[PDB]
């Protein structure tokens, strides 16, 4: 039950030790269609997993939470719920019950979060301008690849900074999203090479004559929902003649379309939009105004669209359909061009942007995140209070108060293993650093050097969310005593 | 663990072995079997590894490399793509030894850090010498034909290669924009070059050998639908109250038919190319006017046909206009009972097209790899002139530079780039193996000339003793050897980077 | 029989040894972990010694014959620190095995280790000198702390530099036309269970090993030449009228020949068998003093060292039995040292070879024999260090420091066996790498270490001074810069001359096997 | 892993309870008496403990120490 | 191989250790054996369980050579003194293989907790007067009270006191003991069981019930040699009951942060392998280890040295009204002895069984 159930998460938890740390790697996962998934998320991983032991479910839908709520920092608390399981093995010979358990823990979690409160420093009130953003990029990058930290540094600051309404001022926390900035896959080219564009880019390869002009501007989009045959003929050309007397430069249609139709189109050099997705046309209904119309007839400007200029370039050796503003008032619109060699590298860059700009939403939701000490330098002097927890009220929860501080050594024992230092080291010289204000800026050092001496986390700037760290305590005890909750395994009929 | 990586790695070794003989001339050509009963032998690991069963998920790796070596460098298939997985050759024992590929990673990445600022140091300037667009391509075009099967009849193939690629426009060069047609049977120097669009293939029905392949000045003309009686044409609700009636849709179809090709008569072009086929009505039709007439078009030969006359598709004979209409100064028509359209006079054409013409339908399948090594060649030497001595023994003379670094170093990381200059003498010691010669005579000389000549050693193969490949001519473009360890370290540190693999059912 | 043929042969000796190999790198150093062996009939032993795990290890392969016959024959030689000169002959196979695959032939790397052998024997005197630094009997003293390795008891070598260093030192002897010799086993081990392993006591003379059971024996002896009586001798029908007859006639003989001994002037009888009280009475008159339960084996070193001749029985040229004068040894004197309630017979002042015993306690018996053979193996290093003042710096330090002059050796003779000489250097790093594993450090950072500072000497010229660096060098339980000059640990000259020469020719008959003939046993 | 230890139980009771039934027959003026052949064919028939214990034979350990 | 070869020697001395789990203080419980001869052993001694148990492993013999060593140094309450060191091997190290800690460090870290351990005994303990008859008297009847002879022990105790002083005056300096073993051992069987120099011999007619009560007799009247022999080598006596585990316990937890290091953890470890002695004596005694236990650390620190646990009723009680007292070398030639025998084990890593010999 709790055995052989822990003894199946340890399998994971120890595989999952790569999955956190700036030394940390990536893993490789097959599926039964044979597609190959290679990323340092585990989010990712064990949702396509298959997972045997039912209790096990409740881990993966525990952490998938996290994803989908916060999504900041989720791998470095990914094997927090993991070792709250271990602990508890002591405890079996103890004879400590399940509720002893669960009320030591719900004690000590409410302590921590008074805790946090006291240590935090760096209110940060600003969450706009880029001097702010970047500070936010390097606690990503820590628990990320840490191949490129410069690239995604300005590549992220700067598609933040065009998404936001930037104004004379901007309060009551401005209009912040996520799906509003796309990353588009470009095969080819260096990871240096990715840029920012200001409006919105589509994936598509036009038949020809695309437009050159960009000064002359004026472009409009529509977004759309034998004497047979020569009636076609006349009402074909009807219909195409009344949109482009108009001046519809960009045709939007969900349904199914003609060559003949199409002929007409390219009289004036009308482009249509061939995806089918309903992404690109929704966001085009918030950005260009324009109405779907199922009939074709000759669209009032109440169902057209209103965009700066079309303009197709080649990024990466193939023509796309590219939206750029150049001069103008640009709000809620903004996209990523992404330079990458192969998928895998894609992929990886991917989830950093997915997160990255979640990190953003996830700040700015609250009245503000402040700044705490990240890459587990905040938990060891969460021990130092946990201990003197126990000692301040003494009794028979004061033994689960104990394995709740033990929990979070697992932390600095995971970062050892990532760097190959030795935790037995490292441990003694972060219980003489932290330990007996120099412990706010302070923080474990991890490369190559950290043999010689410790270094701060103020040149370093390794940071985290005080806004995660509140919830991903709370999401991480209440999983770890849901499963130590359930009394038996047992299936179900039909 | 790392248990399960010495695993995958000689998994991936295991296809390296094979192919071995690949970099250099003297490299051997390499034997699949698929199952398709059609295999292609060559020394090009993108055509191997594609066909190649894979077992183990990390061995896609290998086929990702070739497929980020055609996008980032466009060749060196047989030279770049088999060293970028040699580094894990060198890094097996460091597996079993307590030593973390974290800082392995490390070591590589800051060699071919330094490496680059070496490649360029050693790139000689060849602008200084006024070298125009023949000597400075004739002599990359050689070093090219490493790795070919054709050797001594190379030399029809360098004129055919540098006279196609000059004749392109030298501000865009792509090989989708140039044309290649691969015609089996024959010989290798039947080969020409073609100054503008040509068909796909071919198409022969009824009448063949009675339309004459003499002609002034024809116009090429665009069509969409195709044209037929009572087969191809759209199907439509019709009443039929008697049998008789039958007879109204066959005027019905053939009147509209009619009236569409009498008014794009007028434009009185000598050339009928349509989307689609063309059926025998418009064949009798088009045999009163003596004017040839060819469906069947493709898509990338219409594109092309934009560039030179301007047309486009035409569904309806009301847009048609007088701008859609081009002309060509002469046309001929090309083998086997197969007519192949040739145009010429096309200045504003962008594009080119080369006829390949060959016996072996696999020897010719290398060409049309060499054409492509070719171009990426011409492509970066245009853009940047720098003169780099080809056949693995650039690396030679880095290879002293690089141990320089590492006493610099005094660390853990001291032992791994010596693991990187070792990994680099990998590179002789599999070309002793292809030409027989003693793998120890090449590598005692190898350390004895970095000692005294320095610049460019080249081991010259043809001499069968040790010498400089710089006046032999064989030059390189500097970019493809820039960009060969940047496909390596991502290929390294990927492999490294996963300690263990998931496969489910 | 049948035959195993193609290269996998030779593969097949090479994973089964480096499956022994792993087994005894684990005792190697003081951070190595000690090993349990079963004799299969339910009782086992616990030593760290590679001559009695090759010993009871079972090795079907003639690989495992041959290192038995190293162990063995290191035994003689050098007789401890089996773990760093067995274990070296491991991965010498390991890296031979790699470059014969393809393009190099078994000869080539049997003449390339044979050259760069030879000629470093040159590069070895180099840093092999005479001790120096040492004053008095310090010199034994810094290399009896060197026990560390391949013995775990070194730990105590700070009070065995007096017990252990001072035992041979009495027992030097002039022989073979005026050479000063130290005869092995002269040293008698006696085992006692008490108090702590810091009570052994040395003593300067030969310790007979028996108990004092009879209370008839005198508790004081004294005077000097104290003759010694060995004796092998045992000594303790139809009618009553004929077992009368051999009664009365054997209980005459018996003390008739006790007599004969008296007569020759014997202050102390050794006698193999017991004796009975009655004959005991005899020597109390006569002021003799009695031993019984002998042993024959310890009665040879007395014949060795006093003089006293061992006698079967009475007898002599004509038909009377007696004992002559002749067989009796020379001894100042007698000392009984009670331990543990128990009596030893303590034998001093020898004549024909003096000699020394040392008395061991311990918890059991598995705490004595780690006290044992491995305080008796420090002693064979001794006996070899005395012969040859020139020694060489401890720590393992001297094959990380020879492997900068076989890098410039690569280049003189190169050819083919060049690659040979380059992996010869690569596996002397692997001495200290396996060091580096049991004491739970980090192998790359030592080693870093050992080339970038004892290679600092090569390259600076030696005339130039500017020597910045010792080269002397490392350290193993604190990672840190440290000499072992100042640390007092030194190796003799034996434990590489005369030890890794015959070591190193173990792969010579191991590159010249073809196939593997085996022939059914009946 | 912990956990393992023992309980206590019926199992190590099955063997002290299979001489109850068994004894319970033959208990009091109206019970039983049991009888002990040989294979020569001599047959014992009486209650009496000296029969019960010592000259029963039986694979429970437990009437080991009740006959003793 | 590897760290493999270690989880037999650990799993099989937790086996074992688990057999005597409960077999500590004088309420400790009864265990059967079975052979394939067919026989069975009945008896509360820990100490003659595992003599006649033989299985088939390679540090199970090691185990039982420490048993022997200590029989001569004490010999007398095999449930309160042999049988502890069983507990101790097995919870030296509770994480050894998860850690990835060098064994050899431990060692270094158990020298370290061993020796401040005996000097906390020193203090908690108290000298006493080794010539009184009436101290020593009560500390007979500790070990002795198993038994229903607690009433008869008047006569156990007079044939006791007058055996150690018959002759001794055999040391003057390292005690005045002697050896037990030239003294007359021959019981009479049938009736009642109320019924310088060298050393000399002196017997008592002594009477039993039956054949088996006279093999009774010497564990309540021969194993009483010690009960005298450990005062006169040791005088200061210590608080008994379980009560030492407690004080080192707080003294190792709160060294342990002092000396910091590597051995850190190694060194509070043998305060948790020293809490599982007192909880056999409170879970046969039927008290409840969770709330004890806890409350043991406060009151034993704090509130006094003589806090121990009642080997009755289970309750929480002072030594001095318990009446029971342990002598120093009690609980210091055990403990000594048993970690010096546990590191010896620890330091086995591979073992290759079934040669020859």
């Amino acid at each position: 039950q709790i055995i052989k159930s822990i003894a199946a998460i340890r399998e994971l938890h120890q595989m999952c030790l790569t999955s956190m740390g700036p030394c940390g790697r990536n893993k490789i996962i097959v599926n039964h269609l044979g597609k190959i998934i290679i990323t340092n998320d585990a989010a990712t991983m064990l949702r396509e997993l298959d997972i045997v032991h039912p209790a096990v479910k409740v881990l993966v839908m525990a952490t998938e939470q996290q994803k989908i709520d916060m999504g900041d920092g989720t791998n470095l608390v990914m094997i927090l719920a993991g070792e709250l399981l271990n602990v508890s093995e002591k405890l079996i010979s103890m004879g400590l019950s399940a509720v002893e358990i669960i009320q030591g823990y719900n004690m000590a979690r409410k302590f921590t979060l008074k805790e946090l409160d006291e240590m935090v420093v760096g209110e940060i009130t600003d969450k706009n301008d880029k001097n702010e953003l970047l500070k936010m990029i390097k606690p990503v990058i820590s628990s990320k690849k840490y191949g490129s930290e410069d690239i995604l540094s300005e590549l992220v600051s700067e598609a933040v900074s065009h998404v936001l309404p930037v104004a004379q001022q901007a309060g009551e926390i401005p209009y912040f999203n996520v799906d509003s900035i796309r990353v588009v896959k470009i095969m080819g080219g260096s990871l240096s090479n990715s840029t920012v564009i200001k409006g919105m880019v589509f994936n598509r390869e036009p038949e020809g004559h695309v437009k050159s002009l960009s000064e002359d501007k004026k472009h409009k989009v529509a977004v759309f929902t034998l004497d047979f045959s020569k009636g076609e003929e006349k009402q074909i050309d009807a219909m195409m003649k009344e949109i482009a007397d108009m001046g519809v430069e960009c045709i939007v249609a969900g349904a199914g379309v003609g060559e003949l139709a199409l002929h007409y189109l390219n009289r004036y050099g009308i482009l249509v939009l061939k995806v089918p997705s309903k992404f690109e046309l929704r966001r085009l209904c918030r950005v260009c105004g324009a109405t779907p119309l199922p009939r074709l007839g000759a669209p009032t400007p109440e169902e057209l669209g209103l965009v700066e200029t079309v303009k197709t370039m080649e990024i990466g050796g193939d023509r796309v359909t590219v939206f750029k503003q150049e001069q103008g008032e640009i709000s809620r619109t903004s996209t990523i061009i992404l330079r990458g060699a192969t998928q895998n590298n894609l992929d990886d860059i991917e989830r950093a942007i997915d997160d990255g700009v979640a990190a953003v939403k996830g700040l700015m939701k609250p009245s503000g995140g402040k700044l705490l000490p990240g890459a587990g330098a905040t938990e060891i002097e969460l021990i130092s209070r946990i201990t003197k927890y126990g000692e301040r009220t003494p009794g028979l929860l004061q033994l689960a108060i104990k394995q709740f501080a033990v929990a979070f050594e697992v932390v600095p024992r995971t970062l050892a293993e990532t760097a190959g230092l030795d935790v037995n080291e490292v441990l003694p010289n972060l219980y003489a650093a932290h330990n007996v204000t120099d412990h706010l800026y302070k923080g474990v050092d991890i490369d190559g050097e950290s043999d010689e001496g410790v270094k701060d986390i103020r040149e370093e700037n390794i940071y985290d969310m005080l806004a995660t760290k509140k919830f991903a305590i709370n999401v991480a005890t209440e999983a770890a005593t849901t499963v130590l909750s359930i009394d038996q395994i047992i299936m179900a009929k039909k | 663990g790392k248990g399960q990586i010495i695993s995958n790695i000689n998994a991936c070794v295991a296809v390296q072995e094979a192919l071995k003989p690949t970099l250099g001339p003297l490299g051997s050509d390499i034997l699949i079997v698929t199952s398709n009963q059609k295999t292609t032998i060559s020394n090009d690991g993108a055509t191997i590894l594609k066909l190649l069963d894979v077992v183990h998920p990390a061995a896609k790796t290998l086929v990702d490399i070739s497929r980020a070596q055609d996008a980032e460098v466009g060749d060196g298939t047989t030279s770049v793509t088999i060293l970028a997985g040699e580094l894990m050759k060198e890094a097996k024992p460091f597996l079993e030894e307590g030593i973390s590929s974290h800082l392995i990673m490390k070591g590589y990445r800051k060699a071919v850090s330094l490496a680059v600022e070496k490649i360029n140091e050693l790139a000689v300037d060849i602008t200084s010498e006024k070298s125009s667009g023949r000597e400075l391509l004739e002599r990359c075009a050689r070093t090219a034909m490493s790795s070919k099967l054709i050797h001594n009849n190379a030399d029809f193939f360098v004129k055919m290669c540098v006279d196609a690629v000059l004749s392109l426009d030298r501000n865009d060069l792509d090989d989708k924009l140039i044309g290649i047609k691969k015609i089996p049977g024959g010989a290798m120097e039947e080969s020409l070059f073609i100054n503008g669009v040509a068909f796909k293939k071919t198409f022969s029905y009824a009448g063949f050998e009675q339309q004459p392949k003499k002609f002034n000045n024809p116009k090429i003309l665009s069509l969409n639908v195709e044209l037929e009686l009572k087969a191809e044409k759209d199907n439509a609700e019709v009443r039929v109250e008697h049998v008789e009636d039958y007879q109204a849709i066959v005027d019905a179809e053939w009147q509209l038919i009619f009236e569409k090709l009498r008014q794009v008569e007028e434009t009185g072009a000598n050339i009928v190319l349509s989307k689609l086929p063309i059926g025998d009505l418009a064949t009798q039709f088009f045999a009163d006017r003596n004017i040839f007439c060819a469906g069947r078009v493709s898509a990338d030969d219409m594109n092309r046909v934009i560039q030179a006359v301007g047309g486009s598709i035409q569904s309806t004979t009301s847009d048609i206009k007088p701008e859609h209409l081009g002309t060509c100064a002469l046309f001929e028509e090309m083998i086997g009972s197969e007519r192949y359209n040739l145009f010429q006079g096309c200045p504003q054409a962008k594009t080119c097209t080369l006829l390949l013409r060959g016996g072996a339908e696999q020897v010719i399948a290398e060409v049309e790899r060499s054409l492509h090594d070719a171009i990426m060649i011409v492509k970066r030497a245009l853009q940047n002139k720098l003169i780099v001595a080809g056949g693995g023994a650039t690396e030679m003379e880095v290879s002293k530079c690089l141990r320089d670094y590492s006493k610099t170093i005094a660390g853990k990381q001291q032992m791994i780039i010596n693991a990187f200059a070792k990994a680099l003498e990998v590179i002789p010691r599999q070309l002793c193996e292809n030409a027989g010669f003693d793998a120890i005579e090449i590598l005692n000389k190898l350390r004895l000339a970095h000692s005294k000549g320095e610049k460019w050693y080249g081991v010259v193969f043809e001499t069968e003793n040790i010498g400089d490949n710089f006046a032999k001519f064989v030059w390189e473009p500097a970019l493809v050897k820039i960009n060969a360890l940047n496909s390596a370290t991502e290929a390294t540190n990927l492999i490294l980077s996963v300690d263990e693999t998931i496969t489910n059912k | 029989g049948e035959k195993i043929s193609g290269d996998d042969i030779r593969n097949q000796n090479v994973l089964a040894t480096m499956a022994v190999a792993n087994v005894v790198k684990s005792s190697l150093g003081p951070v190595g972990l000690d090993k349990m062996l079963v004799d299969d009939i339910g009782d086992f032993t616990v030593t760290n010694d590679g001559a009695t795990i090759l010993s009871l290890l079972d090795v079907q392969h003639p690989a495992g014959k041959i290192l038995v016959e190293l162990a063995q024959q290191q035994d003689r030689e050098i007789g401890d620190g089996t773990t760093s000169v067995v274990i070296i002959a491991s991965e010498l196979l390991k890296r031979a095995n790699e470059l014969v695959k393809n393009k190099i032939h078994p000869t080539t790397i049997i003449t390339g280790f044979r050259v760069a052998l030879r000629e470093a024997i040159r590069f070895i005197n180099e840093v092999l000198s005479t001790s120096v630094d040492t004053l008095g009997k310090e010199t034994l003293i810094n290399i009896a702390k060197t026990s560390m390795s391949s013995k775990i008891i070194g730990a105590d070598s700070d009070f065995f530099s007096n017990m252990v260093v001072d035992a041979l030192l009495a027992v030097k002897t002039q022989n073979s036309k005026g050479e000063i010799k130290y005869p092995v086993k002269a040293v008698n081990v006696l085992k006692a269970h008490g108090k702590s392993a810091t009570e052994s006591l040395l003593v300067p003379g030969y310790a007979l090993n028996c108990t004092v059971a009879s209370q008839a024996m005198p508790k004081r002896i004294a005077g000097g030449n104290v003759k010694i009586a060995c004796l092998d001798l045992n000594l303790q029908i139809d009618d009553p009228e004929q077992l009368e007859q051999i009664r009365k006639r054997e209980a005459g003989i018996v003390l008739e020949r006790v007599k004969k001994i008296i007569d020759a002037g014997a202050q102390v009888v050794l006698t193999t068998k017991g004796i009975d009280d009655l004959c005991l009475k005899e020597f109390v008159e006569a002021k003799i003093m009695g031993v019984r339960r002998c042993k024959k084996e310890d009665l040879r070193r007395i014949a060795r060292a006093t003089g006293a001749t061992l006698v079967s029985s009475m007898s002599n040229l004509e038909g009377e039995e007696t004992f002559e004068s002749s067989y009796l040894g020379l001894c100042d004197e007698v000392v009984q040292a009670k331990f543990s309630d128990d009596e030893c017979i303590l034998i001093k002042g020898t004549s024909k070879h003096s000699s020394s015993s040392i008395i061991l306690r311990g918890a059991n018996d598995y705490s004595l024999d780690e006290m044992e053979r491995s305080l008796h193996d420090s002693l064979s290093v001794v006996k070899r260090t005395l012969e040859s003042g020139n020694v060489v710096p401890g720590g393992g330090c001297v094959e990380a420091a020879l492997n900068i002059y076989l890098d410039n050796f690569a280049t003189t003779v190169g050819s083919r066996e060049q690659l040979a000489i380059a992996e010869f250097a690569a596996a002397l790093l692997i001495i200290p790498k396996t060091l580096a594993v049991n004491a739970a450090k980090d192998s790359s950072e030592l080693v870093a270490k050992l080339r970038s500072y004892h290679a600092a000497s090569q390259m600076a010229k030696p005339e130039d001074v500017k020597r910045r660096s010792y080269r002397n060098g490392l350290d193993l339980i604190r990672g840190k810069i440290v000499d072992e000059i100042h640390a007092g640990v030194l190796e003799p000259t034996i434990s590489k001359v005369k030890s890794l020469k015959s070591a190193l020719e173990a792969c010579v008959a191991i590159l010249r096997i073809d196939t593997m003939i085996t022939v059914d046993p009946e | 892993e912990s956990l393992r230890r023992d309980a206590a139980l019926k199992v190590n009771v099955t063997s002290a309870e299979g001489l109850q039934s068994v004894l319970e027959t033959n208990l009091g003026p109206k019970g039983t008496l049991k009888m002990l052949v040989d294979g020569a064919g001599n047959i014992k028939l009486t209650k009496d403990g000296k029969v019960l214990l010592t000259e029963m034979q039986i694979q429970s350990p437990t009437a080991v120490l009740i006959a003793r | 191989t590897g760290r493999q070869a270690q989880i037999s020697n650990i799993t099989a001395a937790k086996a074992v250790a688990d057999v005597i789990r409960t077999c500590l203080g004088p309420k400790a419980m009864l265990k059967m054996l079975l052979d394939p001869m067919g026989g069975l052993v009945l008896t509360n001694d820990g100490h003659a369980i595992l003599r006649e148990i033989d299985v088939a492993h390679p540090a199970a013999k090691s185990m039982l050579e420490l048993s022997r060593t200590q029989d001569e140094e004490v010999g007398d309450g095999t449930t309160t003194v042999i049988i502890l060191a069983g507990e101790i091997l097995a919870q030296c190290a509770p994480y050894l293989i998860e850690k990835n800690i060098h064994p050899v460090i431990i060692i270094q870290a158990l020298k370290k907790a061993l020796t401040d351990a005996l000097e906390v005994i020193k203090q908690v303990s108290k000298p006493v007067d080794v010539e009184n008859d009436a101290a020593m008297k009560k500390l007979i009847q500790a070990s002795i009270g198993t038994k229903y002879v607690i009433h008869w022990s008047e006569k156990m105790c007079e044939l006791a006191l007058d055996a150690v002083k018959t002759v001794r005056k055999d040391l003057g300096q390292t005690f005045e003991i002697d050896i037990k073993r030239y003294v007359r051992v021959e019981k009479i069987p049938g009736g009642d069981v109320l019924d310088s120099g060298l050393q000399k011999a002196c017997t008592i007619m002594l009477r039993g019930g039956s054949k088996d009560i006279l093999n009774e007799i010497d564990r309540n009247l021969q194993d009483a040699m010690a009960v005298a022999r450990n005062v006169m080598l040791s005088p200061s006596l210590s608080p008994g009951g379980g009560a030492t585990e407690m004080a080192v316990s707080v003294k190792l937890a709160e060294k342990a942060k002092q000396l910091e290091g590597i051995q850190q953890w190694p060194y509070q470890a043998v305060a948790d392998a020293m809490e599982c002695i007192p909880r056999t004596l409170i879970q046969n005694a039927g008290g409840d280890p969770i709330r004890l236990l806890s409350q043991l650390r406060a009151k034993h620190a704090q509130g006094n040295f003589t806090t121990g646990i009642d080997g009755d009723k289970g309750k929480i009680v002072d030594m001095v009204s318990y009446g029971i007292w342990e002598p120093e070398v009690i609980k210091q030639q055990s403990v000594k002895t048993a970690i010096e025998s546990a590191c010896l084990l620890l330091r086995v890593d591979d073992i290759v069984s079934g040669v020859r010999k």
